[PDB]
Parts: C-alpha cells; structure tokens; sequence
C-alpha cells in the first residue's frame, strides 16, 4: 500500500480478531474509494483467484492467526484510499452465484490512505 | 525406414471351432484416424457454472456445476460393439449361442503419416501440404492403470463404426473434487433455495497427470508400436432372459374338472372351495389359500423407489434401477421404471445425411419380463377382514402428506433377504463391453452397464498427441503464447478380440425368436443412394429358459 | 452498466419519494440497496427486492424487477439523509452506480 | 403432427383394418392441404425412400398390424392442415413407373389438424 | 456461555479479522465484570494454559481463521457478565515477566450476558 | 460358569504363566479414504 510514493511496500493490515466466515476464500477490506469501484474478488492461491488489475494478488490463510496480505503495492499514482480493512463481510463472491449477491454490514470507519 | 510399410488391415469375422459345443468367436477390426493438434497447450482446470435455472424456483436439476481438468491428449479407444461386429454377423452369435466368456485383448499402430499446412495470405488462401519426415508423434499407453479411469460411452464419443470412414477420438478430461450442496424449490416456493457454491477440501486433491507416471513411446514413421496382450478375468454371462415370474414358481394347483369344447371362452375349475383347499402358506389367517398367496421360494427383482434423487457432494443425483419394466405395458414415456435410452447422434444413425444436426433417441425396453409393476400394489391390516373397507387398506391413489404425483409408492424399498434378478442384458451396437471394479472392498453386486466386470483390473487404454513444434520465439515456462506451426496427422488402427461360447440346444416343442429380416425394417440394413447408414438398434435377449 | 439518477431533493421529514434505476443487461432480480444510516455506513437495508428486514422492517421499501428499479422511501426522518449508492450484482465483475443526494429540505 | 405448436409429439393414425396393398410400400394419407401439395412419397428404411423436406420421414411395417408412424413433428409454423389418413391408395410411386401415374379414391373427408 | 441457565452451550465468539500478535498464546476477551477480577491468562493445550478456576479452559488456533472457543459454560449462578470479545490484547502474561505486565486499549464496549 | 468349563492355573510367586500365540484370520484394511462420489464415477462432458 503505502505511504506514499511510487510503490512503496505493505501497510494493509487489519483484522484480529474472528475475521469472519472461512468458506476458502473471504473478503472484506473495504473496497474502496467507497464511490467505487472495484477488486473482482480474492481467490485462494497455485491458482484459485483473483483480482481485475495485475499486481492485485492477495494472499492470506483462514486459519488462525486471521490476517490478511500484502497488500499489496501497487499502481497509486491515481491518489486512491482505501485504509481500512473490516469484516462482515458477506458473501464473496467464489463463494457466492446465489445468484450473487449481498452484502451485509461492515465496520470501522475512515481511514484514509496518502497518495 | 520411410521405403517399408508394416501393418495390415482387418477387419473379419472367423469361426474356429472345437470339441463339444466350445467355439471361439474370434473379431478384428480397425479404423482409420486423423488428429487435431490440440489448440491448448498447459494442463487446465476450469469450473463450469450456469445459474439462472437453479436459480429460478423450481427445477429440481436441469443441470448442475462441475469442475474438470482438460489435458491438450486425446483419447482412442474400444469399448463399444460397434466398432467390431456387424448386424450381419451378429445374427449367427445370438441365435446359436447361450453364453459368452471374456478372454483377451490387444492393440497395435502402424503406418503414421504426418502432415502440414501453410496458410498464404496475399493467396486466395490455398492450402499447401507437404509431407513432414522429421516430425513427430506421442503414444503413452499403461497397462498399469495407475493414472485414473474412465471408458467412453456414458456420452458415445467413441471411435465410429463401419471400416471405410474416418473416425476421431476426444479429448481427454476427469472429475476434479469440489463441494456443492443444493436446497429443494418449486414453483409455489417461495423467498429463495440457498444455492450456494462451496470451494474446495484441500485434504483432497489429484492432479494426474501421465507424463508425471508412465512411459512415452515417440515416433516417427516407419515405425510400430504394439502392445502385447492382457487377458481379462471375468464370469460369463447369459444370453437367455427368464421369463418365469413369482407366478411360475412352483407346482401349480390341481384342477378337479376338466373343461370340454374346444375354441375358448373355456375355464376349467379349481374343483373345491377357498375354504377347503390344503397345501403351505404365509398369512395372517388362512381360510384362504388361492393362486396369489401361497409360499414361494424366493422372489424375482425389487420394488425399488423411483425418481429419488439423494444428496451427497454433488448433491443431486438420480439413484439407479437394476430390473428392467418388463409386465408394464402401460407405462412408458421414455423408460418409465427404467430402460436405460440411449441418445447419440451423427455417427452411428440418424441417417448420415442429416442437415444441420439433432440427437437420435430410442428407448431401449428389456426383453425380461420381470414384473415391478407398481400400479396394483397396496397393503392389509393383519386381521384379513373380506371384502376390505377403505378405511382399513391402502390404494396408490391415496397421497402422502396431502400431495398427488406420489402416492406411496415413492417411497418404498424391499431387495433384502430373497431377491435376486439377472446380469442386465447387453445392448448394440450403442452399448459397453468391459468396465473396471470399484476399488472399495464391497464390491456391489453387478453394473447397470455392462455385460462383463474384470475382478482384478481390465487392459488400459492408449492416449496420443501430436508432438509440439515451434519456429522461433519462446520463454522458458511461459503461459504466454507461443506460436506454432498448425499440424495433424492420421495413423491406422487395428483391434483383436477373443470370445468364447456355447452352442444352445432344443429340448422344447416349439421354435424360438430369433432376429430376421421382414418388412418392418425391410431396409434398415443396406445404404442410402447418397451413401446413407443408420444401423438401427437391436435388442438382443432373445432366448427363454427355464428358471426354477 | 448501472446509474442512479434524479438528484437534487428538498423534501419534508416524513414525505415519500421515488428513486430508480436502468441497466442493459438483464439482471434478473440481483439489485440491491445501500443506505446509511449514518454510521458505521453504508450498511445496506434491503436485501434484493424485496426484504425489508435490516434493521428493522417498513424503514424503506424497493420492488420491481428486470433491466429497472424503482427505490421507495416510506419513513423519513433525522436517522436517514444525503446520498445513497444501488450495485447491480451479475458477473465478473462487480459495479457499482453513483449517487442521489436526497437532504432534508431546510429553508 | 400435433396439435398445436411448436414441434409436439404423434397424433397420426389411421387406419385400421385392410389398408390397402402391401408392395413395399404404399401410402396414402391424403395428402396434403388438399389444393396441394405434396410429399414424395415413401420407401421402406436402411434406406429406401423418401420425403421431400427433411425430418419428414415416415416409418411403419406392411404386416398385421397394418398401422403408420409417426408422422412425424415436422415444421407445422405454416398453419397447413391434413388430420386423415384414409386408404385406397393407388399406386405409391416406388413402385409406380407405369409411367408413373394414377390414383383411384380416397376415404374419411374432413379432418383438420391445427395450427 | 450462555444465555441463560443453568449450563448451556457456546456462544463466546469475537474477533474477526486480525486478532492480534500470535506468540502462542494471547488474550484479551474483556475480561471481565468490568470491576473484576479474574482468569489468569491462557496457555496453549495437551498441557500449557491455564485460568483460575476449574471449566474455565480456553482453546483455540492462533493460524487463520483466527478465532476462540469455547467459551465456555461454565458456572454462570453468580450473574456475571462479559459478553465481549475484542482485541489488542497487549502482552498476555505467558509470554510476559517484563516483568508483567502493561495493557494497551482494547475494544467494542458493553456487550453483557444474562445470568 | 468359567469353573464348569476351562482350566485355571494357580500361582503363588515365582512362578510365570505364558499362553502361546494364536494366530488372526483376516482381510486386510485400507488407511485410504475414498473422495470420489457419484459425481466423478465417469467421464465429464466435453465443453466446446
């Protein structure tokens, strides 16, 4: 993540403790700006994933310790935010094709993220 | 080397004969190949989903999802009885013969060719095709079976008959592991079913993948590649149905008067009363003692629950029949207590001029007369109070839980101390000769497709690809595209069967059925002036036995 | 894809209004909602039209189905204000719409 | 045949008892609207026939019981009526070749199958 | 935990995701009335722990899904209530003897259980 | 009633007792559990 320039390393962490539902693989790090946008939604990795911009990857396991990674670096020269990173968390999706869909709740509110 | 060539062609049918009633019915065959390059190259595993049919309320399975491996090999092989014999020849086995034994099997390539093509483009495009020496071509073929099974036929994507049209094999594929789990619907259901995906156990995982465990021969052409014989072990199978049903089973009672004209409506009588009549009998008080209830050593086939799909990994499934719908003869749809139908198309009937395409499908009856029936089936109280009032006895116009499609008989099982039935028929020429035994330690009794199980393990099978080639560029293990040079090649194919069998023998009054020509079919067999072919199903159980 | 349009409401606490929306395509019912409720936010009210559950039931109300939908809000008051989001749920991959901007008429 | 839309299933027969010469084969089903049209006119299977549009096959054995099949689906989108299938029943063609030609009576006027 | 009487099962469960510095092993579940009191501080099982009073044994994987458990019946007749469960969760003690000792913030305040 | 039936060796102690080795009679067991339901009893279709 950052801060600031140009790609930096780390700084995506949160959140310990019961990170919510292991289904292999869960979401959420809220994703995003929050007006977008966004991230087609984490995988499990050799292969299962991923995410619609390259150099997106994230990894993590489900077991305890819950964490999460990197994340990641990546391309932030278009001055996004998103610093925060809590659960609940719904349904994906991979899980998910209820069709979808829904998203309940959400937590911790603005952390905000330097260009 | 290029200035010989090795192989022969057969494809014949050559009695042998022995001492007391054994022949051997000995087939070949061979067909010829050709073979895309598979336009993939990495091993591949893909997850195929549709939802909006699950989604929508109601359909109980239109289809569910699964997750596969595609390899870039392709896969030749037997394992259909139309790839040797003919409905000409098949006639002289059913009608003579009484059983079959299984006894060895074998395979060879010979001849390959390689070709090329060089695609212009300021040219109209034409197409040039100059013969490639140096080329090459993959054959990997186990007799250890290590790397995982499947035969071909629960589709018929297999070899085509007749030996004077090409014919392709198909790519290669195998179930993966997942989890899914599905919640019943209806039309009148309401909210939503919870149709979810799962992911996958880790705990669970193959990736087989055959270089990674048995050998490759490589050739170029001159050469041959043969694999030596596997024999096979199995029992053998009838070739008669059993007619006699829990009616038959026994010695009828004894008629105390004769009847007298003859032309019929003529009855002759059981001579004395219900009351009076002596002989063995299960029942909760008997008075009675009719042609119905009476002891009988044991009975035929089982009432078995129909249309139950059970939930498991896959979730929705159907649960399979062993008996055929024989004594039915109001029930049939498309195999109403089960007929197993095959659907097929292009390549083996649906005459081969037809424009654009469409499946081709017959349902395929027994020709055993076992009866499962369940119209006419209830049950009493134990008392046996006749006539029975409603209220004390079943019908299957009575519902369950308030419903109408089911009646009781949904649900209902029995098979357990006394059943028995018979190996389930073999069918032509869209059926399965062999199949592999399951690897747990139970061993269930038989298959509902094939005639014939190995008990230890069956002959494999023999996978070929085209070998890769490339002009100039390349990264070192690059899922990025690397071009190629656009190939195929064509190898001959030859085949060996070995059979063993009984000449039956009469010892009845009467002729038999025996297949024939007539008109119904007057010509099903011989073509159609542009070339046509059908080669019509035919049911062969044709020969009725004693049972008991 | 997906868009939310009118904006620019002035309106009594209370008062209803109609919200809606368009998208080519055809996205059976997946469409949903998201509504502060001012805190932690956005935290959606209704799920796919239409549950008025979350938190608790009769606060707004959506309905219809296909390629539209038509957002309705029955009780307005100081607990709901400003701007509110709709997604469209199909495929790879998500999408998100923009905006209302329904504030408390103050004059 | 049908009724009524798009391709359903049978609802072809007649008739039953003594349906004409047995030559392998014959007809007639009358065939068509009547002001046409129509139908060249039956072999036997493998392959002798046939019908001049696809999927217009017809199918049935000359012995007792003398019946017919199917017939058939096909295309019924053109509104065209012809519901009976009675016998008498000339000379099909194939066989035929007089040359050709004639065709004496008919039987069970009308029936009208719906679009 | 409950509720209510006199010994049901479960429900203990927080926080999902990012519970914490896994040094095998930590706390803090709050913990407790507030005013008291209480639990001397988990270990890790066969045989490392433990707490104060006999039932109260605590177990749970620190990989991901980082969560807890049980927790746990126990003896609740003394109308006691922590009923969160949220983290960071200074030094435990085991690991500790800085001595001890010091317990930066917390979170998710009052969540309380019935008796 | 063991006493009506089979033998009974007394000891006071120096003394050992040993009973010789009876053999088994069995068919062996698989640690191997099996994944494959009647999902993957085939071969998949081919997507196009």
């Amino acid at each position: 993540s950052g801060p600031g320039l140009v790609q930096p390393s780390q700084t995506l962490s949160l959140t310990c403790t019961v990170s919510g539902f292991s289904l292999s693989s869960y979401h959420v790090h809220w994703v995003r700006q929050p007006p977008g946008k966004g991230l087609e939604w984490l995988g499990v990795m050799w292969n299962d994933g991923d995410t619609s911009y390259n150099l997106a990857l994230n990894s993590r396991l489900s077991i305890s310790r819950d964490t999460s990674k990197s994340q990641v670096f990546f391309k932030m020269s278009s001055l996004q935010t998103e610093d925060t990173a809590t659960y609940y968390c719904a349904r994906p999706e991979l899980p998910g094709l209820t069709y979808g869909v829904w998203f309940p709740y959400w937590g911790q509110g603005t952390l905000v993220t330097v260009s | 080397g290029v200035g010989i060539s090795t192989g022969t062609f057969n494809n014949q049918t050559e009695f042998k004969f022995l001492e007391n009633g054994w022949v051997y019915i000995t087939a070949n065959s061979s067909r010829l190949v050709h073979l895309n390059m598979p336009e993939s190259e990495n091993y591949r595993r893909v997850v195929v989903n549709n939802m909006d049919k699950t989604a929508v309320n109601g359909n109980m399975a239109l289809d569910d999802i699964h997750a596969e491996i595609v390899t870039p090999w392709s896969l030749v092989d037997a394992n259909a009885w139309g790839v040797w014999f003919n409905p000409g020849d098949w006639q002289l086995i059913v009608n003579t013969m009484s059983e079959l034994h299984l006894v060895s099997f074998e395979q060879e390539i010979f001849n390959v060719v390689l070709k090329t093509v060089s695609e212009s483009a300021t040219q109209p495009p034409t197409k040039v095709y100059n013969n490639d020496l140096t080329a090459s071509l993959m054959v990997a073929l186990d007799s250890n079976n290590t790397m995982p099974f499947t035969p071909a036929a629960m589709r018929s994507e297999t070899l085509g008959f007749y030996p004077w049209k090409p014919t392709i094999p198909t790519p290669w594929r195998y179930y993966f592991q997942w989890d899914r789990t599905l919640i019943p619907s209806h039309t009148g259901t309401s909210g939503t079913p919870t149709n979810i995906y799962h992911g996958t156990d880790p705990d669970d995982v193959q990736f087989y993948t055959i270089e990674n465990s048995v050998p490759v021969h490589l050739l170029r052409t001159g050469d041959e590649f043969a694999t030596g014989t596997f024999f096979f072990d199995c029992k053998p199978c009838r070739l008669t149905h059993t007619w006699q049903t829990n009616r038959a089973l026994g010695l009828p009672p004894f008629l105390n008067s004769l009847p007298q004209s003859e032309g019929d409506t003529n009855f002759g009588d059981i001579g004395v009363q219900q009351d009076k009549r002596r002989g063995v009998t299960q029942m909760g008080n008997t008075n009675y003692i009719t042609e119905a209830t009476i002891m009988r050593p044991a009975e035929v086939g089982y009432s078995a629950p129909y249309y139950s799909f059970e939930a498991s990994t896959q979730g929705p499934f159907k649960t399979p029949i062993a008996a055929g719908r024989g004594g039915a003869q109001t029930d049939e749809n498309q195999a109403a207590d089960g007929n197993p139908r095959y659907a097929f198309g292009r390549q083996h009937g649906q005459k081969t001029t037809t424009t654009g395409e469409t499946p081709e499908r017959f349902t395929y009856i027994a020709h055993q007369d076992t009866g499962r029936y369940p119209e006419g089936d209830w049950i009493q109280n134990i008392n046996f109070n006749l006539p029975v009032t409603n209220d004390n006895v079943l019908l299957p116009t009575d519902p369950i839980g308030g419903k109408t499609g089911i009646n009781y008989t949904n649900i209902f099982n029995t098979y357990g101390p006394l059943t028995a039935l018979n190996n389930v028929p073999p069918v032509y020429p869209n059926g399965q000769i062999w199949d592999k035994e399951f690897d747990t330690d139970l061993k269930p009794r038989l298959h509902v497709n094939a005639p014939f199980v190995c008990q230890n393990n069956c002959p494999g099978q023999l996978f070929v690809k085209v070998a890769p080639n490339l002009t100039n560029q390349y990264d070192p293990d690059a899922s990025a595209n690397m071009s190629r040079i656009v190939t195929y090649s064509d190898f001959w194919w030859k085949g060996k069967l070995v059979f063993k069998a009984k000449l039956r023998a009469s010892h009845t009054w009467n002729p038999i059925q025996q297949m024939s020509i007539n008109v119904d079919n007057q010509f099903n067999y011989v073509p159609s002036n542009i070339g046509g072919m059908k080669i019509v199903y035919e049911k062969s159980q044709l020969a009725p036995r004693k049972l008991y | 894809l997906m868009t939310q349009i009118p904006a620019s409401m002035s309106i009594s606490v209370g008062d209803r209004v109609t919200m809606n929306c368009k998208a080519s395509q055809n996205v059976d019912s997946n469409v949903d909602w998201y509504q502060q409720k001012t805190g932690q936010s956005p935290n959606l009210l209704i799920y796919k039209a239409s549950n008025r559950n979350t938190g608790v039931p009769d606060r707004f109300t959506g309905s219809g189905s296909g390629t539209d939908f038509t957002f309705t809000i029955s009780n307005m008051q100081a607990e709901d204000l400003a701007v509110y989001y709709c997604m469209q749920s199909t495929s790879y991959p998500l999408t998100f719409g923009s905006g209302t901007k329904l504030e408390i008429k103050r004059a």
